[PDB]
């Protein structure tokens, strides 16, 4: 998810290279969340794609709510 | 196991628990790519 900042948003210029790739990278993220939640009820901790704007800052909240996407690599 | 442990010294076991945690995360990717793949077990053709 970082890598994806990373590549697809431009740090010094605050936007990312097109809404599109955005999108992508909020779409993976909402999948590592699917991942690393095993109970029905609990919603998305990134709700709108808008979220991502100014990313790295919220995207850091996200993946820390669930901890262990930091410590298992992605499922083959 | 924690008995084993206790021959060590914390320098000695904190070096190991590195080495396996690194094990580990080849296992699991291992074992993931065989669960999807069907290779789980893999014959070997030749000797070494």
């Amino acid at each position: 998810v970082h890598r994806m900042v990373e590549l697809m948003y431009v740090k010094h210029e605050k936007r990312w290279i097109d809404p599109s790739l955005k999108k992508l990278t909020g779409d993976f993220i909402r999948r590592v969340e699917e991942r690393f939640t095993s109970v029905e009820g609990q919603p998305s901790l990134l709700q709108n794609y808008s979220d991502l704007d100014e990313p790295y800052p919220a995207v850091d909240r996200i993946l820390a709510a669930y901890p262990e996407a930091s410590t298992q690599l992605i499922n083959a | 196991p924690k008995y084993l442990f206790a021959t060590l010294d914390k320098a000695q076991y904190e070096a190991y628990c590195v080495k396996v945690q690194a094990r580990q995360k080849k296992a699991y990717r291992f074992f993931h790519n065989g669960l999807i793949n069907n290779k789980l077990f893999v014959a070997k053709d030749k000797a070494p």
